[PDB]
């Protein structure tokens, strides 16, 4: 719900700001919104991913070599007040997944 | 709106795309009135989504060939390449430059 | 007040009736209770209570929470004459799931957790639109009619009512399904606004009160007739039923002889008054052995939820339509008002339906504010606007204040 | 390290970044990556030939 | 991108293939070990003191005392043809990098502590925690092993805090001492006759005697070094519960406890529990009962006999 | 369990058969209104005044 | 017009599988010939109608 009232909130404030400063016409002013909006259809998922936090690997740019077996990456642990018994559940980069989606 | 999965995402530009016809329809009624606007407005605003609720109940039941297919995939992309050149026109601007 | 004696469940469905110390906690009791609901099932010869795998034994209320096993009986409030359930709960233990890849990781999980679009939904929202498409067609029609007297609006509209009715007969007859029957409704329904219109229409001359008589009569009967064949959609029927008549009553006086608005207003108003007290009287008459108590109990309860709406819409109307910010004692009206919010505000309380107890509550809140923006249009003044605003959000927060502090 | 900064960067990691996009792209409106044809790509470049045909336009007029 | 695309589906089906395989440990690991609050609703069922010292039974004389990560039982083999670091395509090297890191263990697996491997193990943090695993330990063993294969013994001076005792079988004789000498005039005139401490396996397991001897130390008496500078005695494991020096000295026998209750040790073999490292790390997350939990568990096992 | 049996002492000792699944059900499916619902219906009342 | 239909297809986005369940056979039977007797697959009889 928060996100629709940015975006006709920030297109709108836009279009009114032009025709404020420059008197511009009404035909120029809706097409160009509807322009705008075309190209916006296209850009959503991308928008949208990095709004999110998704965060794609980043490149070694072949400054070392692979390390097949590292020490394997240590565990969390999580809590609850009514089930007070502690429990762990998987690596920090992989358990917030599930969230960011 | 065959990209999106998801129920309500899909429902939404399904959606988007009835309201533009229906709401410039009812505007040529209110506005302009006459026997030919009121009689064909009131035709098209129940014949079109009347046309969707038999093809939303029989196209998930039938088998197509991929010629056809392959057709529909087409009307999206023959859709879009024409937006561009026609709304600089309504906007006036060749003439704008061609006068320079 | 050393023991109290409780109802305890027990598999499949038995009751037995035990007197449980008070003071010891609830985990010390759970396992010799096992034995002895096992030992009255084995003699009465039944199948006793048995464990499957990994889980425990757990003591839980009849809304399946669990009992902190820690605590005494006495310490949790459960009184003598309660009733408890005795329950195995598996264990969820397992290993945890891990996906390196993000574009397959968000693809597996986000597939699981919401539902996509599937043949069954992509028709209801196809009836939907249809239905929708029909009201804004007549929508139209009708507002041609209030300009011009010719056939056009009866000739084109009846036309539609027939089609869509006919439709919706085709589906009813082939339904198999509850998916099917919603279905059905949706456009059956959608057939009784072209068809009143397509009558009230036909009647020569500029529209009113001629007109009218025809309109709200055609309404009542369709929606009593589609009622009475399909017996479904119960509730909002009855509204149509209700709003209709009382309409009709005061149509039929006004095109015979009136001698005032005002006075077919204040006797509208008393039908309603008397009718709040008939409204649970009416609706249950309105209305293997476990079947026909079950179904007569859901009946009776649509049937007032809906005989409550059609008398809410009414009076608003009404009580609206006779104050008036300059016809003679301005304040005798708003007072009555206010008189007659106070019965439907307090009232609310002797039902125990959520949604009729809600919807009288909300009936009383809604002619409040009506009023004053009445008043608040016309005789337009800074002096009438600002005291308007300042009430309209005083009103609802002292109520709420009352009840929660 | 960790690749912070403004680092240049080769044609090579320039494609890669942008494939690893596609298809992370194409998970959220999808729920798959099997991806038998791309329809992200086909239905952009779709957006890039009106573009260019607009512009193609402006010239002939500017010419005029 | 054509090569890309196949080369990520390709991983993907092995993904498919080890997860299987991993679904099919955790069902069998489960079935052998199961967490200590859900061991009171089994004692009626034939689960209850099945473990056989008889050579074929490979679980003799394992405990459970937590979860942890473990090796699966899958066997990666190392790619042919490798090119040079020099010349590695970005995408697909970074997907084999991250796949070999993470797809190399298995979390959440019930960790576990064999009593044939060693003398004793040091038990180092606060009463509270220590006492939560030690009770737990006890009823995980006294579920799964029989009163004639395993006896155990008590030392404590905060008897107060053993009183539950009393119900269990498995301290049953023809038996909580307060002090070493009145230890020594009872039990170790009978123990200390012969032997010193060997490391057996699970083939080695139809040799040894049947009753196993398991002490644990609460006293800190510095009257236990006759025993201790000894190497102990066959048949017999010792648990302190103190985590005094004389038993303190040895990082292969010393489990330390963190604030949040995560144990940490050195790692051993899962197939010979053999010691593979010097270091200290993460080991396990402590599972713990109360004395009510306890006494309640010990009253339903009291009530059956062979 | 030690107790003291009064004179005055009468136990039931009979038994009764419904369908649990049932019962546990029909206990949440409708019954009357509760605080915590009220205050959410007052909230919007007010929002709604604003 | 007489509704043969030619399926094609990707196979189903997956390899195949030639230990697959075959289909169940129909069960018929004849007023006279009241005693029941199975003909096969109800994939197979409907080709011997279409054409």
């Amino acid at each position: 719900i928060y996100t629709t009232i940015v975006i006709i909130g920030a297109l709108t404030m836009l279009a009114a700001l032009a025709r404020m400063v420059a008197a511009t016409s009404a035909v120029t002013l809706l097409s160009s919104l509807l322009l705008i909006c075309v190209v916006a259809y296209h850009a959503a998922p991308a928008l949208s991913r990095r709004l999110a936090g998704i965060r794609l690997p980043v490149f070694p740019s072949a400054t070392s070599r692979w390390v097949f077996e590292a020490r394997p990456d240590l565990p969390t642990t999580v809590v609850v007040s009514g089930g007070s018994a502690p429990v762990l559940e998987g690596p920090s980069s992989v358990r917030d997944v599930l969230l960011q989606a | 709106g065959r990209s999106y999965v998801d129920r309500w995402q899909s429902i939404t530009l399904a959606g988007t795309a009835v309201i533009i016809a229906a709401a410039v329809c009812v505007r040529y009624a209110l506005e302009l009135s006459s026997p030919l606007a009121v009689s064909i407005v009131a035709a098209i605003l129940v014949l079109l989504p009347a046309a969707g609720m038999a093809a939303a109940a029989h196209v998930p039941h039938t088998i197509y060939s991929p010629l056809f297919r392959k057709f529909v995939e087409w009307i999206e992309y023959l859709c879009l390449m024409p937006i561009f050149p026609l709304a600089l026109w309504l906007m006036n601007v060749y003439a704008a430059i061609r006068y320079r | 007040p050393q023991a109290v004696v409780v109802g305890v469940m027990a598999g499949e469905g038995v009751q037995i009736g035990v007197l449980l110390d008070a003071n010891a906690p609830v985990s010390v009791m759970t396992d010799p209770l096992l034995k002895v609901v096992n030992s009255r099932l084995r003699e009465l010869g039944e199948a006793p209570l048995e464990a499957t795998g990994r889980g425990r034994w757990a003591l839980c209320l009849v809304d399946g929470a669990p009992l902190r096993a820690t605590q005494s009986l006495t310490e949790q409030d459960v009184y003598d004459g309660d009733r408890l359930w005795i329950r195995f709960i598996a264990d969820t233990e397992r290993r945890s799931q891990v996906i390196e890849h993000i574009s397959t990781a968000v693809a597996s999980d986000l597939s699981k957790r919401f539902a996509r679009i599937d043949p069954i939904v992509a028709v209801q929202v196809g009836a939907s639109m249809v239905a929708t498409g029909v009201v804004l067609a007549t929508g139209v029609l009708g507002w041609w009619r209030w300009h011009h007297n010719t056939w056009l609006t009866t000739i084109y509209t009846a036309v539609i009512g027939v089609l869509v009715l006919a439709v919706a007969m085709l589906l009813l007859m082939r339904a198999k399904t509850d998916a099917d029957r919603r279905v059905a409704d949706i456009m059956l329904m959608s057939a009784i606004m072209p068809v009143t219109v397509a009558a009230a229409a036909a009647p020569p001359g500029p529209v009113g009160s001629p007109q009218a008589v025809l309109g709200f009569g055609v309404l009542t009967v369709a929606a009593a007739l589609a009622l009475r064949f399909t017996g479904r959609r119960l509730g909002i029927y009855t509204t149509i039923v209700i709003i209709g008549a009382l309409t009709m009553l005061a149509a039929l006086a006004r095109m015979v002889a009136a001698t005032s608005a005002v006075t077919l207003l204040s006797s509208l108003l008393l039908i309603c008054v008397v009718a709040y007290h008939a409204a649970p009287a009416l609706s249950r008459r309105l209305a293997s052995s476990v079947r026909d108590v079950l179904l007569q109990a859901e009946r009776a309860r649509s049937f007032l939820s809906g005989l409550l709406t059609g008398l809410g819409v009414m009076v608003v109307v009404c009580m609206t339509s006779l104050c008036d910010p300059h016809t003679g004692q301005r304040w005798l009206p708003l007072i009555l008002a206010g008189f007659t919010s106070g019965f439907l505000l307090l009232r609310g309380r002797s039902y125990v339906d959520r949604w009729q107890s809600i919807t009288l509550a909300g009936t009383a809140v809604i002619i409040a504010a009506a009023v004053c923006v009445r008043y608040a249009l016309e005789l337009s003044s800074p002096l009438a606007v600002s005291i308007v605003a300042a009430i309209l959000v005083l009103l609802p927060a002292a109520g709420m204040a009352a009840a929660a502090h | 390290g960790s690749g912070y900064g403004l680092g240049l960067s080769t044609r090579t990691q320039v494609t890669g970044y942008q494939f690893l996009a596609r298809r992370t792209a194409m998970a959220l409106t999808r729920w798959r990556v099997r991806m038998e044809i791309e329809p992200g790509r086909r239905q952009t470049l779709a957006v890039v030939a009106s573009v260019s045909a607009a512009l193609v336009i402006c010239l002939g007029a500017l010419l005029w | 991108d054509a090569m890309r695309a196949q080369f990520m589906l390709m991983l993907d089906m092995l993904r498919e293939t080890a997860q299987e395989s991993a679904d099919s440990m955790d069902a069998n690991y489960r079935w052998f070990h199961p967490a200590p609050n859900t061991l009171a609703a089994a004692v009626g069922s034939p689960r209850m003191w099945e473990r056989k010292p008889d050579g074929k039974d490979l679980n003799f004389g394992v405990v459970r005392v937590g979860v942890g990560m473990t090796r699966p039982e899958v066997t990666w083999g190392e790619p042919q043809n490798m090119p040079t670091d020099i010349e590695l395509e970005p995408v697909t090297g970074k997907a084999l990098q991250e796949f070999g890191r993470y797809q190399s263990v298995v979390y959440n697996l019930p960790k576990m502590v064999s009593l044939l491997v060693e003398p004793w193990y040091a038990l180092v943090g606060e009463r509270e925690q220590v006492l939560g695993l030690m009770r737990a330990i006890i009823c995980q063993l006294a579920f799964s092993h029989g009163p004639d294969h395993v006896q155990m013994i008590v030392v404590s001076s905060d008897l107060d805090q053993w009183d539950w005792v009393k119900w269990l079988p498995h301290f049953g004789d023809s038996m909580v001492y307060t002090s070493v000498r009145e230890f020594a005039a009872e039990q170790a005139e009978l123990f200390a006759g012969r032997g010193s401490f060997t490391p057996r396996h699970a083939s080695s397991s139809a040799q040894t005697p049947t009753p196993h001897t398991v002490i644990i130390a609460d006293v800190d008496d510095p009257q236990w070094e006759y025993v201790i500078s000894a190497e102990g005695v066959d048949g017999v494991t010792f648990f302190d519960l103190t985590g005094s020096s004389m038993w303190t000295d040895i990082p292969e026998r010393k489990l330390q406890f963190d604030k949040t209750g995560v144990i940490e040790a050195l790692p051993r073999d899962r197939d010979t529990w053999m010691v593979i490292d010097d270091k200290a790390w993460f080991f396990a997350l402590t599972d713990q009962v109360s004395i009510a939990e306890a006494e309640e568990f010990a009253q339903k096992l009291a009530q059956w006999r062979l």
